């Protein structure tokens, strides 16, 4: 189980977490918010 | 004896080396009289890929 | 419009062969024991900071032209 | 206007980079110290220590003709479209139609082409078909370039060597005989060469559209 | 009513455009039954593009003589006027940056006081990068006092052939 | 002698080499002290020979990445499948092929992109697919999704089936060499087995299941009418009732009575009127002699049980006068090297695939495809880019082959010895003609370009000036068309309608009319011959000089893969052989292009169209004769006279071909960056941006290194490509979608 | 011919000699080294310069330097 959760470390934690974490934050956030121009003040 | 202390990390000055202002660990200093009797290894390689040099006793400074 | 573009084109060219012949001045004739500390050897000193900094706005630039023109598009 | 003001910024700022660089660190580089012992124009110091290719001077001033003529480029291609936009009274073309590349390669590359490259087609020829030449003239010139940029020296010599094989075992031909030996162009040649073709590719086509397009619908 | 613009409020081309997208969307309703998954999709999209349009006008947002909304980037000219909003709050961008900065430096310096930080870089220490992550929401207040004690820089160790 | 030697249980399954990156090679186990241990952990992953010298080791190691390449394949062809079966408007579409457009993709409304979701037509909006999935779910009978989703479902479970005989095979049961070596054996089973066997049930399944597609669907029964695939396979009078020879039942087969089957094995030369393809009885009567052929040529060599043929005297007993020896070691060369048989199996494998691209355009076997120029110009096109990408791979490997595994001790006066030995002679030779084929067909194109500026029309080779015409292939032609009189007599017409003189036009659209050829084909057949000899220059000169050349004579110690030999001798840059493959892709690249480019615009001005009452009219306005004998003319009528629906394609649904255009120019104009530059440039550059972290105390622990001399290469050719690829890509696809 | 330098900085592991592939450089005794011997070259003329010995020089910088000149038959490379 260690060499697992240590190989979950080398190029999944840096290409798959914080990419479909960073995605899919922008996307729902585009698409509950509708498209944002300006700061709505 | 001539030398710094064998185990002691330094500072080399030689102003074309690729370890200029860096520090690394003397491993031998020899004392047959030669030019450059200090070895020094450095934990990051050159752009050959080697990560040991010897200095003479001029270009070889205390760290900090 | 063929005036301008000639003389621009004329410009640029011109302006590649000055850098040019300050690399062939640095390599050729520039003896560091003459001028000692003075403005010409002071900036070679920090060549690294001047190097850096060029590159940090040459990427800024780009970065941003590039991604208003695809955004836009 | 905002945009290409901002264009016209990152090229001369890239320009400068390239420059400043070759022209500080001539004298010796970490990877390098001893290259001031070396000269101006050398080809490299081996495929050693990483590989050396295009270390001088000469390789980073080689390098900066590339962005010089893409930084003149952007700035001819702007004052073209905004004077080509003013001189016939659609100045609101420019300013809706440039902000997006798209825009740029349709009313610009694509609609101001539509007379140049009618210099000669099966229905006869006219006054813009030297234009029209001229035209491709260039874009041959820019792909010669590109030959002596992407392929290297050795690939060439090794060739050399197969013909000079071929003219010394061969019949009725074997009576004459070269001066000098055949050789391929050396790296440093190389690079100028393919230089000059691309930059006087990159002139003649651009002076070709320009002149044939202005010419063609004004006077 | 700044740099000879006009609010999106009172432009005629901003309505054209607008009555524009709402017909070439409109044109394809047509061809579809009025209750089945095309329809409610072309409905879906007519709805956003008018809320998009009332979103963009009436927020101080102006355009100039095409309809195409213009930004005031200059603080001051963007003060002065309700503009600010449109480009100034550029302390979002600032502050996510220096957030991604902090983290990646606090990284690089507490990894490097271990033996071999090498294989510590293509193999993350995933507890110690989540607790540096959730540690720099005042990255701001954290450079300011590395850099009045000095331990944000170095004197004169750096690998230099000037 | 063949048995089945396996060794059981050889290596471990944990993941504990998961937890090391750089594990398979001695090099990469110290660990990432530069930056570029991450490229060469990624470049070595798959170099098996670098790993080991283990014959039985890297043997079993290919043998478990072939099954993961299948298991890689049935996910994706499954991923196909689900796709029509659940996001598509197949069920529309089968009742209506030639006014709904196929689609098989739909996209969520994220940021704007409900444009792409383009209305094809039949209560459904997503995106227009050319695949040609449609057109083959058609000619193999496939009426509802319940069929498409259990095929889906079906080969999921086949693709896990692969995964798991990949694991066994190399961890539970793994073979021996002296099984791999098996090549008779393997040669029986592939042949007789394999391409036999799937003949043979690929034609019972035309017998039985593709029914409906050659009787009701073609008569215009509605698809839900249609009776089910087996009840057609059960009830017997079904089936009697379109064919009467079913009535027969199995008696004319084992009676010798075959004239009495000849209602559903015709042989038809020609296309369907109703649909535009071939005749599903003439495909099916087709696989069924396709495997008879291949059950009885299965039975050649000698496994274990004395008749037979051993491969091994086949060649041996091949001695000729002008080759020495010859075929001496070659059945140790191919027994004992990988790279040999790769690079034999790639050449046959690419020259496949574009005899594939050639004969789907001539003769369109799928029902409603001939009428789907989106799908016809796609399939012609990307079957021609795999095929050639295929033959520059195989120019590589056999350089691999002369490199590493070429021992000099086997081969003394053999015909591999005879060809290193002549190498010079043969690559004059082929330089001369490669000199010879550009002159003459590049400086015609050139001489009608200033024949037509200068204002002399009348002086250039034009078919109304001076021509020149193909009597050759005019000649074939003319031999094909009147062969079915003379000699073929049971065959009903000409194979193809490509020589023919009857046009065929199923909804309004043509299909397949009559290829007329003049000066124009004779100037674009030599350009292909003239590009074509340069790309094999260019791969065989590598290939032969990749061992030891006269200029650098330590040329095979130096290994396959290196940058150069230093700046001597004038300079010895891209000398390796692997080089060579760089600037062969390069070639390929360029003769493809004019390849595709020729096929399409010839099919879209002399094919292509549509019909009416008073004649036909093509898409173009006919202009491939009257335009293509200058460069000017393909500049002007072809890449600025089409691409205008590319260039015009914002806001319309076709949108994403136009971001795609503009993309795809991006990625080769980056590809000049890597390509010109160096690597010493780029080398101090990252020295001055080192010095900057290092004032801020952010230096990298792992020292940025730039990219290696041939890793620069690598990248530049794989942007270049990339980039001129999908250029040619968005175009072709907005230009035919918008206007066929 | 390229001129070809051996510095004092030499350590004497005889790799240089080992990697020209001309017979150029050579291993002459030294009393300045550990290894008592270092390297030189005396058929210069003989210089390619494929500047292999600068690969093979272990030391930094490099004891060995070739110094690219003028070209004749020998060090072109020419076998015509
Ligand atoms: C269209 C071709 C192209 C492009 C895009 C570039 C781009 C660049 N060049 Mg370059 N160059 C080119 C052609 C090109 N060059 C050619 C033909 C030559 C002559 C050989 C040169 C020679 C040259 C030199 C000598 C130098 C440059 C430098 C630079 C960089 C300048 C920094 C900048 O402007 O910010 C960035 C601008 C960009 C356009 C960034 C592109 C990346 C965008 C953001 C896309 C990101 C990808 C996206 C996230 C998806 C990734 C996933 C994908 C992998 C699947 C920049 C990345 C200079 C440099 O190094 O700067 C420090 C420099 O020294 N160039
Ligand atoms: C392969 C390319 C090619 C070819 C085949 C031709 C062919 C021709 N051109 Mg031409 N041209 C070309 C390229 C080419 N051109 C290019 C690139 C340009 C632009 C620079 C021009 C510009 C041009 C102009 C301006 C004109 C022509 C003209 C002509 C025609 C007569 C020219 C002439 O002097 O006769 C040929 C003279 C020869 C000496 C030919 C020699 C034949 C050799 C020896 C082959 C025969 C022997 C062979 C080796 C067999 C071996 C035998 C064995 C025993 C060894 C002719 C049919 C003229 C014309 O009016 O057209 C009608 C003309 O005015 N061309
Ligand atoms: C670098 C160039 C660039 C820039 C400046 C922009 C900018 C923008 N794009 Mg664009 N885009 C680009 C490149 C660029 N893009 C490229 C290259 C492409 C092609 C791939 C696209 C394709 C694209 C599309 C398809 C769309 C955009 C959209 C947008 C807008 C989105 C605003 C947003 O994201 O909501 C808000 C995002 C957030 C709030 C992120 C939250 C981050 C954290 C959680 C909050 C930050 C902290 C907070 C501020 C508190 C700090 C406290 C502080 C006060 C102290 C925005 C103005 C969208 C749009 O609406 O157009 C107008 C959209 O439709 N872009
Ligand atoms: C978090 C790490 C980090 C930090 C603090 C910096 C900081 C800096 N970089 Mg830099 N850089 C980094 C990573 C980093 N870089 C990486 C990974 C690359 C390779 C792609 C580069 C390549 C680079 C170049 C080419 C240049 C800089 C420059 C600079 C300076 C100008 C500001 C800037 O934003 O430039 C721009 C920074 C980038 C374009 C890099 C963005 C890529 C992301 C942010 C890096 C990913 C970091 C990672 C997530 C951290 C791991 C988190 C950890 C918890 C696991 C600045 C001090 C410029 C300079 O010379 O100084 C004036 C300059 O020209 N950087
Ligand atoms: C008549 C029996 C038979 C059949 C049908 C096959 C079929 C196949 N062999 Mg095989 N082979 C056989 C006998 C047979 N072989 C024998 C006796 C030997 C020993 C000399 C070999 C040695 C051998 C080697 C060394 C290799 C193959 C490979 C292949 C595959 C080629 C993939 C392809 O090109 O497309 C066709 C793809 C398909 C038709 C998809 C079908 C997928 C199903 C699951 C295949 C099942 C057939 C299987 C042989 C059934 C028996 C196994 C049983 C215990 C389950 C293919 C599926 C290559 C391979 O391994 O690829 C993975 C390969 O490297 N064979
Ligand atoms: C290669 C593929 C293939 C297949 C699978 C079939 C299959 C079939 N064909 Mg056929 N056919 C083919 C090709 C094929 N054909 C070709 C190429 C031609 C010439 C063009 C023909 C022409 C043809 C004609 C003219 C006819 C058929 C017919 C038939 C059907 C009955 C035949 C029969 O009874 O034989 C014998 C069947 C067996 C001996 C049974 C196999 C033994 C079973 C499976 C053993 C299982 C027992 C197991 C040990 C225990 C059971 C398990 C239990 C306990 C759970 C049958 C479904 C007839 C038809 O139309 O049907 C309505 C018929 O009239 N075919
Ligand atoms: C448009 C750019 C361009 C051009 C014109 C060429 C031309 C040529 N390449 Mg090339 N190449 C290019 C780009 C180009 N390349 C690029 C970008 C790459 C990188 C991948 C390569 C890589 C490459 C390789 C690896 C090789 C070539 C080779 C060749 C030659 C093969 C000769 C041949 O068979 O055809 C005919 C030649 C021509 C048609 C040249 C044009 C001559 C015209 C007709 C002018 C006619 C003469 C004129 C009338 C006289 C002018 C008068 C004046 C003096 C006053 C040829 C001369 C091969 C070679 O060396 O030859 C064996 C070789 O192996 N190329
Ligand atoms: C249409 C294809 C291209 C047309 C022109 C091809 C010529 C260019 C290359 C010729 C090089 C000559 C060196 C031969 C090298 C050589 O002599 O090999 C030796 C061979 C006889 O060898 P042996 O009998 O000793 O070989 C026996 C054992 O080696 C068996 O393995 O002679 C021939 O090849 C006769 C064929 C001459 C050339 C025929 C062309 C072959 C191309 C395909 C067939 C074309 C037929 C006409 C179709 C239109
Ligand atoms: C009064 C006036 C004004 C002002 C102005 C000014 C303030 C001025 C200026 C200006 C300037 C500011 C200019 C400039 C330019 C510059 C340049 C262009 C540069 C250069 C340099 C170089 C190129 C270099 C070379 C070299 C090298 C590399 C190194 C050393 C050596 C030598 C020197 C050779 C205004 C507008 C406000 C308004 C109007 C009036
Ligand atoms: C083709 C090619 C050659 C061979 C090129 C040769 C031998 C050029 C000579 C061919 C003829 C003689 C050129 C024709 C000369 C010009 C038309 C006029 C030149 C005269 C001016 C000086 C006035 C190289 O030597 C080479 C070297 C390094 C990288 C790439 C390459 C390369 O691509
Ligand atoms: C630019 C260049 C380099 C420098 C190449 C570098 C520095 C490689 C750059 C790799 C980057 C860092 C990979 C990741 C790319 C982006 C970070 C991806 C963007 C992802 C964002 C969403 C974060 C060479 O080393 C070289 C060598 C030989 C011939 C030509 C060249 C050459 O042209
Ligand atoms: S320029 Fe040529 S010889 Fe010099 S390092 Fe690069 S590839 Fe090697
Ligand atoms: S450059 Fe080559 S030939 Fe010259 S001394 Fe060095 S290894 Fe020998
Ligand atoms: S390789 Fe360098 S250190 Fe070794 S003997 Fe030669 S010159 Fe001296």
């Amino acid at each position: 189980m260690k060499d697992f959760t240590t190989y979950l470390s080398t190029a999944p934690v840096v290409g798959l977490g914080w990419a479909i974490f960073t995605s899919g934050l922008l996307i729902e956030i585009n698409r509950f918010f509708p498209d944002p121009l300006v700061f709505s003040f | 004896e001539i030398g710094p202390k064998r185990g002691s990390l330094v500072k080399v000055l030689r102003p074309e080396s690729y370890w200029y202002n860096q520090v690394g660990k003397v491993v031998s200093v020899d004392q047959s009289g030669i030019r450059y009797p200090v070895v020094v290894r450095f934990e990051n390689q050159n752009y050959a890929g080697v990560s040991t040099n010897n200095y003479a006793l001029d270009e070889i400074e205390e760290v900090k | 419009a063929s005036l301008y573009t000639h003389h621009q084109y004329i410009a640029g060219f011109i302006m590649c062969g000055a850098f040019a012949h300050g690399a062939i001045f640095f390599i050729r004739d520039y003896d560091p024991e003459q001028n000692k500390g003075n403005v010409l050897a002071r900036v070679l000193d920090h060549k690294e900071a001047i190097i850096s900094h060029l590159s940090w706005v040459s990427l800024f630039l780009g970065f941003h032209t590039l991604g208003l023109y695809v955004h836009n598009d | 206007d905002f945009l290409v003001h901002h264009a016209i910024a990152l090229g001369l700022h890239t320009t400068t980079l390239i420059l400043v660089k070759g022209a500080l660190d001539a004298r010796g580089s970490k990877l390098m110290p001893d290259k001031k012992d070396f000269g101006y124009s050398f080809p490299c110091d081996g495929p050693g220590r990483g590989g050396t290719c295009d270390i001088s001077a000469y390789d980073a001033f080689y390098l900066a003709v590339f962005w010089m003529l893409n930084t003149i480029g952007w700035v001819t291609f702007y004052w073209h479209w905004k004077h080509l936009t003013l001189w016939q009274g659609n100045v609101s073309q420019f300013d809706e139609s440039s902000t997006y590349l798209m825009g740029w390669l349709r009313d610009y590359l694509w609609l101001n082409s539509s007379q140049l490259i009618n210099g000669y087609n099966p229905f006869g020829m006219n006054s813009l078909s030297v234009w029209a030449w001229t035209f491709l003239f260039g874009h041959l010139v820019y792909a010669t370039g590109f030959m002596f940029l992407i392929s290297w020296r050795g690939y060439w010599q090794e060739l050399i060597e197969t013909l000079v094989w071929a003219h010394e075992k061969t019949p009725l031909a074997n009576l004459v005989y070269w001066k000098d030996k055949p050789v391929a162009l050396s790296i440093v040649q190389a690079r100028l060469v393919g230089l000059a073709h691309f930059s006087v590719g990159y002139i003649f086509t651009y002076a070709a559209f320009l002149i044939a397009s202005t010419a063609g619908r004004f006077g | 009513d700044i740099a000879g613009l006009t609010p999106c409020s009172e432009s005629k081309a901003y309505n054209k455009l607008e009555r524009k997208e709402l017909k070439v969307l409109d044109k394809r309703l047509k061809q579809y039954e009025p209750g089945s998954a095309p329809y409610l999709a072309l409905q879906a999209t007519k709805e956003r593009t008018e809320n998009r349009f009332k979103t963009y006008a009436k927020q101080g947002l102006l355009c100039g003589n095409d309809g195409l909304p213009h930004l005031i980037s200059d603080p001051g000219l963007a003060l002065r006027f309700n503009h600010a909003g449109e480009v100034f709050i550029t302390f979002g961008f600032l502050y996510v940056a220096g957030y991604i900065g902090h983290v990646g430096r606090q990284y690089i310096i507490l990894s490097k006081e271990d033996a071999k930080p090498t294989d510590k870089e293509i193999i993350l220490d995933v507890p110690l990068a989540l607790k540096l992550a959730f540690q720099g929401w005042a990255w701001p207040l954290a450079s300011i006092q590395e850099l009045r004690n000095g331990s944000l820089l170095e004197k004169d160790e750096n690998i230099t052939v000037s | 002698k063949v048995k089945i030697a396996v060794d059981r249980n050889p290596v471990e399954t944990n993941f504990e080499k998961w937890a090391k990156p750089g594990h398979f090679s001695r090099a990469l186990a110290k660990g990432p002290n530069t930056t570029t241990w991450i490229w060469n952990l990624h470049a070595d992953a798959h170099d098996f020979d670098n790993h080991t010298s283990d014959l039985e080791e890297i043997s079993r190691k290919v043998f478990s990445a072939h099954f993961g390449q299948l298991g890689i394949i049935l996910i994706w062809l499954s991923g196909m499948y689900f796709h029509g079966a659940r996001f598509s408007n197949y069920e529309g579409w089968l009742s209506d092929p030639t006014h709904i457009k196929p689609s098989a993709q739909v996209v969520w409304p994220i940021v704007g992109q409900e444009i792409l979701n383009g209305d094809v037509g039949g209560g459904f909006q997503g995106i227009q697919i050319t695949s040609g999935f449609f057109q083959l779910w058609r000619a193999s009978g496939i009426t509802s999704e319940l069929q498409l989703y259990s095929t889906a479902i079906g080969g999921l479970v086949l693709a896990a089936a692969c995964f798991f005989a990949g694991w066994f095979h190399y961890h539970k049961a793994a073979p021996k060499l002296e099984w791999f070596q098996n090549v008779e054996s393997m040669l029986n089973h592939h042949l007789a087995g394999l391409l036999g066997l799937g003949s043979l049930a690929w034609a019972g399944h035309q017998i039985h299941v593709s029914l409906p597609v050659n009787k009701l669907l073609d008569a215009g029964v509605d698809p839900k009418e249609i009776p089910l695939p087996h009840e057609f396979l059960l009830n017997q009078s079904i089936i009697a009732d379109l064919y009467p020879s079913f009535s027969k039942g199995l008696a004319p087969f084992f009676t010798l009575n075959w004239a009495e089957y000849s209602d559903f094995l015709t042989f038809k030369g020609g296309l369907n009127p109703v649909t535009g393809g071939l005749w599903l009885s003439d495909t099916a009567h087709h696989h069924l002699a396709i495997a008879v052929l291949f059950l009885v040529a299965g039975h050649q060599y000698r496994t274990n049980w004395g008749i037979g043929h051993s491969i091994k005297d086949i060649l041996e007993s091949h001695k000729g006068p002008f080759t020495g020896n010859g075929h001496a070691g070659l059945y140790e060369i191919l027994t004992t090297s990988w790279h040999a048989q790769l690079a034999i199996n790639l050449a046959l494998f690419g020259s496949l695939s574009i005899i594939v691209a050639h004969h789907m355009y001539a003769m369109p076997p799928y029902p409603y495809l001939a009428t789907d120029y989106g799908t016809q110009l796609s399939l012609f096109t990307h079957h021609m880019w795999i095929g050639g990408f295929c033959v520059v791979g195989a120019g590589a490997h056999a350089a691999i082959f002369m490199v590493r595994d070429y021992d000099p001790t086997n081969n003394y006066n053999n015909l591999l010895d005879r060809v290193i030995r002549h190498r010079d002679a043969i690559i004059s030779h082929l330089n001369w003609v490669s000199i010879f084929l550009g002159f003459h067909s590049f400086g015609l194109y050139i001489h009608n370009d200033t024949m037509s500026a200068l204002g002399r029309p009348q002086d250039m080779f034009s078919d109304t000036a001076i021509q020149l015409q193909p009597v050759f292939a005019q000649w074939i032609q003319n031999t094909h068309f009147t062969a079915p009189q003379l000699t073929a007599p049971n065959a009903l017409a000409a194979t193809s309608l490509t020589w023919g003189g009857d046009v065929v036009a199923v909804g309004g659209k043509v299909a397949m009319m009559p290829i007329a050829l003049g000066t124009s084909d004779f100037l674009v057949h030599h350009i292909h011959a003239f590009t074509i000899h340069v790309t094999v220059l260019i791969l065989l000169k590598g290939v032969l000089f990749a061992r030891s050349s006269r200029l650098i004579p330590d040329k095979a110690n130096l290994g396959f893969r290196f940058p150069c030999d230093g700046p001597g001798r004038g300079g010895t840059c891209q000398v390796s052989a692997w080089d060579h493959v760089f600037l062969g892709l390069f070639w390929m690249y360029n003769s493809l292009s004019i390849v595709i480019f020729h096929f399409s615009w010839k099919m879209q001005s002399d094919v292509w169209g549509t019909v009416t009452d008073s004649g036909v009219s093509h898409i173009t306005g006919g202009n491939f004769a009257q335009s293509a004998n200058t460069i000017n003319g393909w500049l002007r009528d072809f890449l600025w006279a089409q691409s205008s629906q590319v260039i015009q394609s914002y806001g319309s649904a076709l949108s994403a071909y136009g971001l795609m255009f503009l993309g795809a120019h991006f990625v080769w104009a980056f590809s000049l960056m890597f390509l010109f530059s160096g690597r010493g440039y780029w080398q101090e550059l990252i020295e001055s941006i080192v010095w900057a972290h290092n004032k801020l105390r952010v230096a990298p622990s792992i020292q940025p290194r730039a990219l290696s001399i041939t890793q620069g290469r690598a990248v530049g050719v794989a942007h270049y490509l990339l980039g001129g690829i999908a250029t040619t890509w968005s175009f072709f696809l907005a230009r035919i979608i918008a206007v066929g | 011919a390229h001129v070809v330098k051996i510095y004092d900085t030499c350590i004497g592991c005889t790799q240089c000699v080992r990697a020209c592939p001309l017979d150029v450089l050579e291993m002459v005794p030294w009393d300045g080294c550990k290894a008592a011997q270092m390297a030189s070259s005396p058929r210069t003329e003989d210089c390619v310069g494929c500047k292999r010995c600068e690969t093979a020089c272990p030391t930094d910088f490099l004891s060995v330097r070739v110094y690219l000149g003028n070209e004749s038959t020998r060090s072109l490379g020419l076998a015509y």
